[PDB]
């Protein structure tokens, strides 16, 4: 299922390019070496909870 | 809010509050950057001159984590009217930029068809506001959360007495009394996905509150991305 399949594995965005799966993440993320995970770039990142 | 629970600390920092002159809130909102804040078209009705409150979650006192930040630019969609209530939407640039912290961050925009076939297929999403707890009633002091599941469009344009356009959504449940009212209109409706809460609607209306066989409705954000991004350019 691609993206259709557990989000492809990523962690935010799913695309399917020439028919494989393609990671991506919102602004303030960096896609991380592994293409699948979004790694913040400073301390509030966007969508987390403030629980600390 | 009807029903749900007070948000905690640090469990909704995207939550925005309209204030006017008096300050005393009027509609909810949402962080989507440093500069700019979503909320509903409607809602630049109930007031003339107005500012924006982020960080707050109790309205009683001052904890000095809540900042006020007056506004720029608005940018009303020039479609909206009250006799559809359809594009009920609008965005806000900030004269100076939010600092954030506890209580106080963005939620994630999301990308189109992500959205639609990943988010707003999930089982849930997350309504919030300072709104009445009860149809007849003073607005809340507190924030409080609401988890709405998603209704499905079909039964929702039966349920309701006015057209449900494809800018809009529905949400909630059909007898349980749990749904936003009065004053929780502009804040945010996000949807939760590996624990990053993206804005997938903006609180707008409904027939009543918590009303037996009635949902509640809300501006779909996926239809107005291209909307917001060139608001959030000019
Ligand atoms: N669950 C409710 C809710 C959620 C979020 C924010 C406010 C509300 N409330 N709270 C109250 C209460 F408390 F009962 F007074 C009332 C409302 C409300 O939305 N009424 C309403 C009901 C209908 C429409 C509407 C839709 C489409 C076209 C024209 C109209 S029209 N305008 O009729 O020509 C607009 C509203 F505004
Ligand atoms: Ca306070």
């Amino acid at each position: 299922k691609l993206c259709s399949l557990d989000n492809g594995d990523c962690d935010q965005f799913c695309h399917e390019e020439q028919n494989s799966v393609v990671c991506s993440c919102a602004r303030g993320y960096t896609l991380a070496d592994n293409g699948k995970a979004c790694i913040p770039t400073g301390p509030y990142p966007c969508g987390k909870q403030t629980l600390e | 809010i009807v029903g749900g629970q007070e948000c905690k600390d640090g469990e909704c920092p995207w939550q925005a509050l309209l204030i006017n002159e008096e300050n005393e809130g009027f509609c909810g909102g949402t962080i989507l950057s440093e500069f700019y804040i979503l909320t509903a078209a409607h809602c630049l009705y109930q007031a003339k001159r107005f500012k924006v409150r982020v960080g707050d979650r109790n309205t009683e006192q001052e904890e000095g984590g809540e900042a006020v930040h007056e506004v720029e630019v608005v940018i009303k969609h020039n479609r909206f009217t009250k006799e559809t209530y359809d594009f009920d939407i609008a965005v806000l640039r900030l004269k100076t930029p939010i600092t954030f912290r506890m209580n106080v961050a963005p939620a994630c925009l999301p990308e189109r068809d992500w959205a639609e076939s990943t988010l707003m297929t999930q089982k849930t999403g997350i309504v919030s506001g300072f709104g009445r707890t009860h149809e007849k009633g003073r607005q809340s002091t507190r924030l409080k959360m609401l988890e709405v599941p998603y209704v499905d469009r079909n039964s929702c344009k039966l349920s309701s007495s006015f057209i449900i356009t494809q800018n809009m959504f529905c949400a909630g449940y059909d007898t349980k009394q749990e749904d936003a009212c009065q004053g929780d209109s502009g804040g945010p409706h996000v949807t939760r996905f590996k624990d990053t809460y993206f804005v997938t609607g903006i609180v707008s209306w409904g027939e009543g509150c918590a009303r037996k066989g009635k949902y509640g409705i809300y501006t779909k954000v996926t239809a107005f991305l291209k909307w917001i991004d060139r608001s959030m350019k000019t």
